[PDB]
């Protein structure tokens, strides 16, 4: 009942995730990232690539296909408690979205800073540009795209006095698009 | 349905702590895109952090962020941290990357790729926008403080940077000597970009839906053109 | 690293290094390795990078694991970029100190201007030790002595934490009144207002005051402490110092050079030809790091990189003295997996498929002409 810690989830997910590829690649970049004409770049680092743009297509795939095949079909009656419980799980999307958008803007993009810095790369597919490029820009457009239709599909804004708020809670989050509303030009 | 004062109240403040994370995070993303995008960086090197070029840019093309934000947050909420919270968002995400991989990963002292202090610059227009609270004002007065401040702000950091040593012969300041010992390479890419210029907008932002109402207003990046407001800041050294 | 990947004609025509030497090749933190060696600035310099009007004097390795305690070009010390002229031929040192424990790959470099971090031949040197041992002291012209590795890095901290904070406070002190949906509605139906009250504006003005205040009263403290200070000294040193080589006593031209696509060798048919008295023979060619010797009249020892040296890589038609006076044509085949391994077999792919490098002869009693050969080099396939 209300928002659940599916939360949780959403925040971990990455986490742990991204924090065993900073593992995977401090440990790496360091023997095999090197010199990439070497065949242990090949296995380590080039092999990586293509396991993760085969990951996305096939995640993407069944990820947006789910929800919009799973989309709330006759949405005209269902109650304003669902209003209420599903753009609170539409925010949790909204959530790990902006924690995913954190690491492949903020995170793995100065990390790709600092490694042009002090290695004069040797590919277009750095290390960093395996994992700033090819694995952390395409989780996030997913995870952005997910929460753009789960909401499309899920909740129908997508066609004292604590009381002056209290009761303004039949149509309220509309809130919910003013701020999808407005991350809007905030993001580009 | 919903229930109660007691929950409503509830709802929308646990509504508050994921909003502004949402918010927060968001920022630091596209706002470090855009600081790095323009300036492959003054930023990195305290040996970079000279009287003119960092004086000028930094404050110019940091403005934009603060002020588009300014315009939602302020006209809409009533909610005056606009600026700061961009540059905290800055901050945080430079300063996360400093230490854990630009000292964590490959080896650069702390006290050599430390970031320029940014909040003063912020305070002083999401005050001034507060109080006074015209942004034709803040454009011209607040800007004009933000640009200013930026470098006194970085002084008391700076300066123990910047004293002198004949060092095997010639004269260098310790932040000079700094980038000579620390050695990095060339430059040497750029186009941060495809998926960056498009892709990852129009998938993000389609913020339309077809549905309008987009605080895609940023007709306050005017709130920008406190580059002039800036751009003395710099004719401010020697 | 880095080179390999870049074009292989920019790589045969745009710096020669040669008499490189490395004062050590296992070091213990904190000690010292020294590498030397000329440079010669090819005159035919590509297109397409700009001359090095302001270039700058690098070493090539992962980051700080040595720092650059010195860099000398000609005499001079070179802290700054430097003005090289296209031509001209300089003596280089570097001195580096070791910082970090590992197996690295120390190239010297240079850094051009317009287009190019320009790479020269890398040698593996080893560090032991632990990094907490390593120390990088420097003493002012103000007395104090201090160590660069955290110098002025606590300071640093206090004041990120402390403007830090004050942006968290400020943030802070209005996100304790609810942030986002009783705000947002406030604004929509009635005026706003109501929820900016002063005394908020009372705070707002505080916080404002405050921080140009703490500017400031920090600023001239910073100021008081730290008096005798300068700005960052910039600027392209002009006036390199060349080396005067003498003109040399053998010519040589080249007409025909080939390579065998796919494969691992040149071959060109150089007019050698013997001015001034003493039976010459042909050592070397040193073509892009890759130096083919014939071992027959030349051996390496200055611990040249392993992987670049083709101790016999070189052999010619006919090696035998030419005597002074006399000229002859040979054919010469520059051979070795380096030419694969380096790429330099990648010329196929370049837009200017001409090459260049040193030839090096040595007469009877060893003292050595270095003549350098530049010409189109085509690829043969049937
Ligand atoms: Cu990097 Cu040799
Ligand atoms: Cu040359
Ligand atoms: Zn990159
Ligand atoms: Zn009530
Ligand atoms: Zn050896």
């Amino acid at each position: 009942l209300l928002d659940k810690k599916w939360l949780t989830f959403a925040l971990a997910i990455y986490t742990v995730f991204y924090l065993w590829v900073r593992w995977y690649e401090g440990v790496y970049g360091w023997s095999a990232g090197l010199d990439s004409f070497a065949p242990e770049f090949e296995t380590y680092w080039m092999n990586f690539l293509y396991t993760e743009i085969v990951l996305e297509i096939v995640t993407a795939s069944i990820l947006w296909g789910y929800l919009w095949k799973t989309r709330d079909r006759n949405l005209a009656a269902l109650t304003p408690r669902e209003e209420l419980r599903r753009n609170f799980t539409h925010l949790v999307w909204l959530v790990a979205y902006a924690w995913a958008i954190y690491w492949g803007a903020s995170y793995f993009t100065e990390q790709d800073g600092t490694w042009h810095q002090t290695i004069v790369r040797d590919t277009d597919f750095t290390p960093s540009h395996i994992i700033e490029f090819y694995l952390s820009y395409p989780i996030y457009i997913i995870t952005g795209f997910a929460a753009f239709i789960y909401a499309k599909t899920r909740l129908p804004f997508f066609a004292h006095t604590f009381w002056f708020m209290e009761e303004l809670f039949v149509a309220p989050l509309h809130y919910g698009f003013v701020i999808f509303g407005w991350l809007a030009l905030a993001v580009m | 349905a919903v229930r109660s004062h007691a929950e409503a109240v509830q709802v929308s403040r646990t509504i508050d702590w994921m909003a502004l994370f949402v918010v927060f995070f968001v920022i630091v993303g596209s706002y470090h895109i855009h600081a790095m995008l323009t300036m492959g960086d003054w930023d990195f090197w305290s040996d970079w952090k000279d009287r003119r070029l960092w004086v000028t840019v930094t404050p110019i093309v940091l403005v934009t962020f603060p002020a588009a934000v300014q315009s939602y947050l302020w006209e809409r909420y009533r909610l005056p941290w606009g600026a700061t919270v961009c540059v905290l968002g800055l901050l945080l995400g430079e300063w996360i990357n400093r230490y854990f991989n630009f000292w964590g990963w490959t080896y650069f002292p702390i006290n050599f790729v430390f970031p320029a202090s940014l909040v003063p610059g912020a305070i002083i227009l999401d005050t001034v926008l507060m109080l006074s609270g015209s942004y034709l004002f803040t454009a011209i007065v607040g800007a004009m403080g933000w640009g200013l401040i930026f470098y006194p702000g970085n002084w008391p950091i700076i300066a123990p940077l910047h004293v002198p040593v004949e060092y095997n012969g010639m004269l260098m300041s310790i932040a000079d000597i700094q980038g000579y010992n620390y050695v990095r390479t060339g430059t040497p890419e750029y186009i941060r970009m495809v998926e960056k210029g498009t892709l990852r907008t129009f998938g993000k932002d389609v913020a339309p839906v077809s549905a309008f109402f987009s605080a895609f207003m940023s007709i306050l990046i005017y709130f920008m053109w406190h580059f002039i407001g800036r751009w003395f800041s710099n004719e401010r050294f020697l | 690293h880095g080179e390999k990947s870049q074009a292989a004609f920019m790589r045969m025509r745009t710096i020669h290094w040669y008499d490189l030497s490395w004062s050590k090749e296992k070091v213990k933190i904190n000690e010292t390795v020294e590498i030397k060696g000329k440079f010669h600035v090819f005159e035919g310099w590509p297109e397409t990078v700009d001359e090095p009007d302001v270039a700058f004097l690098n070493v090539g390795m992962p980051g700080p694991v040595f720092i650059r305690k010195e860099s000398y070009i000609g005499g001079q010390l070179v802290p700054r970029s430097v003005r090289l002229e296209i031509g001209k031929t300089y003596d280089f040192r570097v001195v580096l100190k070791a910082r970090r424990p590992g197996d690295w790959h120390v190239h010297t470099m240079m850094n051009v201007q317009g287009g190019g971090p320009i790479i020269g031949p890398g040698k593996w040197i080893t560090v032991e030790g632990s990094m907490s041992e390593f120390r990088n002291p420097v003493t002012t012209l103000t007395g104090q002595t201090v160590d660069l590795e955290n110098y002025n890095e606590g300071n640093t901290y206090f004041w990120h934490a402390f403007w830090f904070a004050i942006g968290v406070a400020w943030i802070g002190y209005w996100s304790r009144r609810p942030i986002f949906i009783p705000r947002l509605l406030m604004v929509d139906a009635g005026r706003a207002d109501e929820l900016v009250s002063a005394t908020d504006r009372k705070v707002a003005m505080g916080f404002l005051a405050a921080t140009i205040l703490i500017v400031v009263m920090a600023m001239s403290s910073a100021n008081s402490k730290y008096p005798i200070t300068i700005p960052l000294q910039a600027g392209t040193m002009r006036g390199m110092k060349p080396l005067e080589l003498p003109a040399p006593t053998v010519s040589v031209k080249v007409e025909d050079a080939t390579y065998r696509v796919p494969g691992r060798a040149m071959r060109m048919k150089l007019t050698i030809t013997n001015h001034g008295n003493s039976p010459i023979r042909l050592g070397e060619f040193y073509t892009a790091s890759v130096r083919f010797l014939d071992s027959d009249v030349y051996k390496d020892t200055t611990g040249y990189p392993e992987d670049l040296l083709a101790e016999d890589g070189l052999s010619v038609s006919d090696n035998s003295p030419l005597a002074p006076g006399e000229t002859r044509t040979v054919d010469v085949t520059a051979s070795d997996a380096a030419w694969e391994v380096y790429r330099l077999s990648d010329i196929i792919y370049d837009p200017d498929s001409r090459f260049a490098g040193l030839l090096f002869f040595f007469d009877a009693t060893g003292n050595r002409q270095v003549v350098q050969i530049d010409a189109p080099l085509i690829p043969s396939f049937m």
